[PDB]
Order: C-alpha cells, then sequence, then structure tokens
C-alpha cells in the first residue's frame, strides 16, 4: 500500500528545527 | 525494549549529530516496539526538546548539539 511512513517523517522534521 | 525519551535524545547529540529521519530510523519498532510511524510520533515531540544548532551531516541535515 501507499507507504506514507516518510510523508510525516519530513513534516515533523520542521516542527523541531525546521520550521 | 528501548523507549523513545527525551534524556535519550540527548545521548545521541552529545555523542554525534543526527537527522529526524536518522533518530527514528534507529529506533524502529525493533525494540521500542513502536511502529515506523508511530516512533516519529513520538520522537517529533522529543527532537524540539534538545534545542541544538542546526548543521549538515555529510551533506545532510543534522540537528544537534556537541559537548
Amino acid at each position: 500500500e501507499d507507504t506514507d511512513e516518510d510523508d510525516h517523517l519530513i513534516y515533523l522534521e520542521e516542527i523541531l528545527v525546521r520550521v | 525494549d528501548v523507549q523513545v525519551t527525551e534524556d535519550a535524545v540527548r545521548r545521541y547529540l552529545t555523542r554525534k549529530p543526527m537527522t529526524t529521519k536518522d533518530l527514528l530510523k534507529k529506533f524502529q519498532t525493533k525494540k521500542t516496539g513502536l511502529s515506523s510511524e508511530q516512533t516519529v510520533n513520538v520522537l517529533a515531540q522529543i527532537l524540539k526538546r534538545l534545542n541544538p544548532e542546526r548543521k549538515m551531516i555529510n551533506d545532510k541535515m543534522h540537528f544537534s548539539l556537541k559537548e
């Protein structure tokens, strides 16, 4: 199926120190 | 059964910078028993607690500090 594992992987990447 | 915690990530930084992907990919459900997605859902919250400095490790965006 649509492995949307990396999709959010980049989203949370910003909340950290990459807003 | 390692668990993703704030204090756990600090040791990763002081030791060597990491990226969110690299920080979570290492944990994985291998032991934490946390889904590849959940492991992130619980890692994202702890990442910011680090309060490190942004830098590129080997051309890769790595956020972390260095004691």
